[PDB]
């Protein structure tokens, strides 16, 4: 368990406690059945997995100073010329966007319809973390943990932008110059009248 | 009588659509237009006396004959 | 007179009575809205 | 202008019968005393004359070279061209109705077939459900496609035939 | 058993016990609608979807209107609102309802086969993992499950007050919208703005003031 | 009959025949402007026989004095 | 049986659970007799084939710049000199007509009035897929999925053609470019209001 999302209330029956990241939420009773509880464990970890690392590109954009996320597929439409630490990478829209679609299913298709598989021993763990035996729960736990907070770091960081227009970094510095008078208040969008 | 072609006998009885369509389709019609002169004569005057009618909305807007249409009472 | 109803409820004073509800349902249509001929608003 | 035709409002020959019919009742009207009853009734007939006239202009009805309306029963010239008033609007408004008594009747024979003699409640009418059915047949083409959803709209080959 | 009259002898088929244990039943039937028992169960998903869509629309005329004429909002009048908005908008309204047919007649469906066959979508294998909430409730028209995030169905006591309550209001803003659709006909105002006509003037600014009422 | 004896021949019921009209501007009558296949000028089937066996027809419909495709109404 | 087409439905009889690419798709009770049913799903595959390499063809023009699939048959009026890949083709009309004619005829009457065969064996395999051991159905249910995507691809092409005039990638990048106001609403011909 190690958590109840809402104390004073029930856990639900379909939520195994050994499971990591276990809290009880589900107040859809989305998960109910056993199968799309067991296809929904998959897809959280990956969701989480591919949050991390999108957080982590949105900030090490800013913290580099190379523009933010947002404008960093903006070369495509009004020139060209993308870059990556600096240095120029030569290839157009069509291309890139074709080895994409082919290069990333080549892993995804291999990935996927190969069985039902999340935490691959062997190959996916080079220094060797999870040998299964005592720390398997806390590193997933840590994992679960942490992608959850990427997926609403993420979140955040589309309504940040669809509601000031500006980056992750670009409004946390203005949060911390008037902190208030820079919140999701002051703009004409998140809260209506006031 | 020289081995290649089509015979009625074979076309007619083999043109029948499964699943309730047309009931058995034109099984055993054969038997009965051959035999039958009321049938062969029911079917030509149908065929005559629509080409007929045919004959008769084509001479007047497409008239074939040198001053026709001219002689309005012709 | 429930007779008289009966008699009231036949075929031909039905008739007669629901052709001339009909026929004086559209006589004051066509008095208060005249010369229908298409589907105005 | 659909095919070949014109707006009424646009027309020449429509206003030149307009004059025709009110130049007839111009010298129809010329025989009377201004204010007798004749010359009232005919001024009243030149007043429906004209609204009708006005109001045949109004709706876009289109003329011909005759200078009379025209009634284009086809949909999509009807819609596309803003004459469905004219077909496409009351051929509902009939259809409403024609099923409408084609439903009460229908419902006025099944609800007598089962009883005592249904023929004397068909030459003395059964007002009471007569009226009932009457009011309650409004939502005809719902009850209908409901009926037929079950197969109790038609019946089965329990029909009565010759020799086939 | 409360009747929307009460010397009126109520339609037996909206006696029937399954018809006494539905929402909202004030034994009004008086032109026999719902005869048969599944024509009624038809009226009954097509009562509760006129009167949901009908709150969600008569909401979305009053509040901003009633927010419009005390300030703080610019929201134009409901017959106003599509011939703006079409110009502060990325499409124009073809391929808009285009777009709303698709989405639209995807859930529509879906809800076409759960009337037609209650738990159809709920079969496994449907979706990815996401049809096993899709049974609906034991009856059709409530289907709960991502339909309640606040979980309001999960207490089986005052359950027919929420649907009584759902009943009412939807009647309710069913007789509203057509109200403001017939009280733009009649006088071409706004229907806070005729609220106001009413409210300054009861007994000479109403409906009978007008060319509807004629004699 | 009734709406020319009262007089008011605008009340009539004069269904103008479209299905026809189509079918003759179909064929190349002008007269009608549906320009659909043959009074279209920018049409497949316009363009694939003006050396074939089209200019005579559409100058033989067209005559307004022939019975070839006579212009029909009410 | 795999796929269900409209959830919560029925399954029709006549349908094999067996047969690949199924989904009880029949809602006009089309294919219930088996002596039909058989030859549309003899049909089904090859129309399948067909509209495959139709797709092919109608884009690897276009992606490799040599026009359309409209405009590749129109030499044949104003003009002349086929091409393909850039080699010229100093061919008519009527002699690769006549060759059409002759040629195919000798591979379509010998594939279809001899027999009923969909998935021959043989010499049609020339790698090693389909031995029907374990994966016959797999690969012939991707194939009837393919398949299918093509002919609504064709039948794309020929609705889109017909409607805007122009090719499939001369209107992707147009949707791509403009995706509001580049779709099927705003011609004035397939919504026509
Ligand atoms: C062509 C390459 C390719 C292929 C074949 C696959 C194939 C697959 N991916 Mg994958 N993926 C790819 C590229 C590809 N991906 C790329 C490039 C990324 C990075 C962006 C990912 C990221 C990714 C994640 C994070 C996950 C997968 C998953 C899956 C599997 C589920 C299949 C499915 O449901 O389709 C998906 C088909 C769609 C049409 C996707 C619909 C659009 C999604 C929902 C995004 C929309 C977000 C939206 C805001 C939320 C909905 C609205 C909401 C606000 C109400 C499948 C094996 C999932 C999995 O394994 O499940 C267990 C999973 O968790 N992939
Ligand atoms: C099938 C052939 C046919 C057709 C299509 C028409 C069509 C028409 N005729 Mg014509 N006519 C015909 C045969 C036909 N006629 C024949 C054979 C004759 C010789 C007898 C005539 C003689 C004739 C005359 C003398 C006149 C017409 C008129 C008209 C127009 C109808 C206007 C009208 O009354 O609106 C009726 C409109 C309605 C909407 C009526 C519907 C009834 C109500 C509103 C619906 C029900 C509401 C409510 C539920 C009822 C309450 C129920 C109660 C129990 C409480 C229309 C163009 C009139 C006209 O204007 O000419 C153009 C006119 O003056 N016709
Ligand atoms: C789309 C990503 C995604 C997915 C598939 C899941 C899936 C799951 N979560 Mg999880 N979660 C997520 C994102 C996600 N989560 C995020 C972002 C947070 C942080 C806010 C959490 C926080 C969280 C907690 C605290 C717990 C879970 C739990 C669960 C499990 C049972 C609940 C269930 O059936 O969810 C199914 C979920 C979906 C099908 C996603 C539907 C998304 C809808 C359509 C839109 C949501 C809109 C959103 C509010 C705003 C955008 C299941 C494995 C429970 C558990 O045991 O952990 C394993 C638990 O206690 N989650
Ligand atoms: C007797 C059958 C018939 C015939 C010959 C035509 C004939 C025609 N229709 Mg039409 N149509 C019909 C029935 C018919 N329609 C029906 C029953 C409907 C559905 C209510 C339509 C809906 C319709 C539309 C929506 C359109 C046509 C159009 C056309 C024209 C091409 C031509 C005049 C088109 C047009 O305006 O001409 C270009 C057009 O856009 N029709
Ligand atoms: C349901 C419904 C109803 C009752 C109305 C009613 C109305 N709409 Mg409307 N509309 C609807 C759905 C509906 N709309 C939808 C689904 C769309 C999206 C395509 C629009 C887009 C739309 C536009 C773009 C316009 C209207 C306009 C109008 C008004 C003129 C008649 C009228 C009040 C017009 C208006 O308000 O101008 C005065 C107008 O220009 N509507
Ligand atoms: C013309 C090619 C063609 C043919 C011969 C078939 C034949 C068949 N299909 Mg199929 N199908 C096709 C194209 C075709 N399909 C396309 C393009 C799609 C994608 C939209 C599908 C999607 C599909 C599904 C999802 C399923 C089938 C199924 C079937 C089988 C039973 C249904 C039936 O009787 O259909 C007979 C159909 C015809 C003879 C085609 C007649 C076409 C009519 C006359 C006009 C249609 C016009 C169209 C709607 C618009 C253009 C049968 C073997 C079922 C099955 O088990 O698969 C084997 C099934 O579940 N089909
Ligand atoms: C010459 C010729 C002849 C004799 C046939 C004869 C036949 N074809 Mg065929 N075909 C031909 C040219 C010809 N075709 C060409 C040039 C094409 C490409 C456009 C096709 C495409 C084609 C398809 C796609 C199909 C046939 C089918 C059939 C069969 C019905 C029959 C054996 C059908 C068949 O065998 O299924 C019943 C079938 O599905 N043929
Ligand atoms: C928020 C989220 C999911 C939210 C779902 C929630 C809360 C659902 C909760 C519930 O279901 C449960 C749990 C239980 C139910 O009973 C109730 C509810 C409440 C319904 C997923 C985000 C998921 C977000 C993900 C996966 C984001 C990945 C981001 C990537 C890859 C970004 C890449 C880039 O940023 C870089 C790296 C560089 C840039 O230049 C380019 C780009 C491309 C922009
Ligand atoms: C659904 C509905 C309205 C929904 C409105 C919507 C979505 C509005 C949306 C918009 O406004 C916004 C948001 C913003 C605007 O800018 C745009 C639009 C688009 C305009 C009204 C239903 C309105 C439905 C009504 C009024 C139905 C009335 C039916 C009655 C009274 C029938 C009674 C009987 O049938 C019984 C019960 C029994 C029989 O025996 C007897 C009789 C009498 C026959
Ligand atoms: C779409 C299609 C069939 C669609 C039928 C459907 C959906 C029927 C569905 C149903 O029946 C079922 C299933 C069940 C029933 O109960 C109900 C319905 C709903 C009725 C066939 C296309 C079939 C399409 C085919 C085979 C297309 C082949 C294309 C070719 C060969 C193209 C060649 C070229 O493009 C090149 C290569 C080069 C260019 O330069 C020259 C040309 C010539 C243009
Ligand atoms: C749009 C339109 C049009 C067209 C039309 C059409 C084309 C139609 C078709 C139609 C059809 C194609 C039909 C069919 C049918 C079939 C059937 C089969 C039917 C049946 C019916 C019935 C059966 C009924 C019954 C009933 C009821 C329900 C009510 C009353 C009573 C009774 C019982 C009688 C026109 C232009 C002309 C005009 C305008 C409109």
């Amino acid at each position: 368990k190690a958590g109840n999302w809402l104390p004073g209330s029930d856990a639900p029956a379909w939520l195994p406690d050994d499971l990591p990241g276990n809290y009880g939420f589900d107040p859809l009773s989305l998960g109910k059945e056993p199968a799309s509880l067991k296809r929904f464990t998959e897809s959280e970890v990956i969701h989480g997995r591919w949050a991390m690392l999108g957080v982590a590109g949105s900030l090490a954009v800013e913290l580099l100073g190379y523009g933010n996320w947002y404008d960093a597929p903006l070369w495509a439409v009004n020139g060209g010329k993308a870059t990556w630490f600096g240095i120029e990478v030569p290839f157009d829209l069509n291309a890139l966007l074709a080895f994409e679609f082919v290069a990333m299913a080549a892993a995804e298709g291999q990935r996927g319809d190969a069985g039902g598989v999340v935490y691959p021993g062997g190959a996916f763990d080079p220094l060797g973390f999870a040998k299964d035996s005592s720390k398997s729960g806390e590193l997933k736990l840590k994992e679960i943990k942490n992608g959850r907070l990427a997926m609403v770091a993420f979140l955040g960081f589309v309504a940040q932008h669809a509601a000031t227009g500006k980056g992750p970094i670009a409004a946390l510095g203005e949060h911390l110059a008037n902190p208030w008078g820079a919140n999701f208040a002051t703009n004409g969008i998140s809260v209506p009248f006031f | 009588n020289f081995g290649i072609g089509h015979r009625m006998q074979a076309i007619l009885e083999a043109h029948t659509p499964p699943s309730g369509s047309l009931g058995a389709g034109h099984k055993g019609l054969f038997d009965t237009v051959n035999n039958s002169l009321h049938f062969q004569l029911g079917l030509a005057l149908a065929s005559v006396g629509t080409i007929t009618s045919l004959v008769a909305q084509h001479m007047y807007s497409l008239p074939p004959y040198a001053f026709q249409a001219i002689d309005f009472t012709t | 007179m429930k007779d008289f109803t009966t008699y009231l409820s036949t075929a031909p004073v039905i008739a007669t009575i629901w052709f001339t509800f009909t026929a004086g349902l559209l006589i004051e249509i066509n008095r208060y809205f005249p010369d229908p001929l298409v589907f105005s608003f | 202008d659909i095919a070949g035709l014109t707006p009424c409002s646009e027309s020449k020959a429509y206003a030149k019968l307009e004059k025709k019919e009110l130049k007839t009742l111009e010298k129809r009207l010329k025989q009377y005393e201004a204010d007798s009853a004749p010359a009232v009734a005919l001024k009243a007939t030149m007043e429906r004359t004209k609204a009708r006239f006005a109001n045949y202009a109004k709706a876009g009805l289109l003329c011909g070279n005759d200078g009379l309306p025209h009634l284009i029963a086809d949909p999509g010239l009807a819609l596309k061209y803003g004459h469905a008033g004219e077909v496409f609007i009351p051929t509902f408004g009939f259809l409403y109705v024609a099923g409408y008594i084609g439903y009460v009747g229908r419902q006025y024979l099944i609800a007598v077939k089962g009883e005592a003699k249904p023929t004397d409640k068909e030459i003395i009418i059964d007002v009471p459900l007569a009226t009932k059915l009457a009011w309650q047949g409004a939502g005809w083409p719902l009850a209908a496609v409901q009926e037929l959803q079950r197969g109790t709209l038609l019946e089965k080959e329990e029909n009565i035939t010759v020799s086939p | 058993r409360q009747s929307w009259l009460p010397g009126s002898q109520i339609p037996a088929h909206l006696d029937t016990p399954a018809a006494q244990a539905l929402a909202g039943n004030f034994g009004f039937d008086p032109l026999g609608l719902g005869k048969d028992p599944v024509a009624l169960r038809w009226y009954q998903q097509a009562e509760l979807i006129h009167c949901r869509t009908a709150m969600a629309g008569v909401a979305g005329i009053l509040i901003p209107g009633l927010l419009t004429k005390a300030g703080a909002l610019n929201v134009p009048e409901w017959y106003d609102a599509g011939k703006v908005a079409i110009e502060n908008s990325f499409a124009p309204w073809g391929s808009l309802l285009a777009v709303q047919l698709f989405l639209c007649g995807f859930v529509e469906a879906k809800r076409w086969q759960d009337i037609r066959k209650p738990g159809s979508q709920g079969e496994p294998g449907s979706f990815l993992g996401f049809e096993a909430s899709l049974k609906g409730t034991s009856e059709l028209g409530y289907p709960g499950g991502p339909f309640d995030p606040l979980g309001l169905s999960k207490e089986a006591d005052k359950w027919a007050d929420w649907k009584l309550k759902e009943v009412k209001n939807g009647r309710l803003a069913m007789l509203a919208f057509l109200g403001f659709v017939a009280q733009k006909y009649a006088t071409g105002a706004g229907p806070v703005d005729n609220l106001a006509a009413h409210l300054k003037d009861p007994w000479h600014v109403n409906y009978a003031t007008n060319g509807v009422s004629l004699p | 009959d009734v709406m020319q004896a009262f007089g008011t021949p605008e009340k009539q019921i004069l269904i103008e025949p479209v299905f026809a009209q189509w079918i003759q501007a179909a064929h190349g009558k002008a007269l009608y402007g549906f320009d659909f296949l043959l009074s279209s000028k920018t049409s497949a089937a316009f363009a694939n026989g003006q050396s074939l066996w089209l200019p005579g027809w559409l100058d033989a419909i067209n005559n307004n004095q022939n019975s070839l495709f006579l212009t029909i109404g009410p």
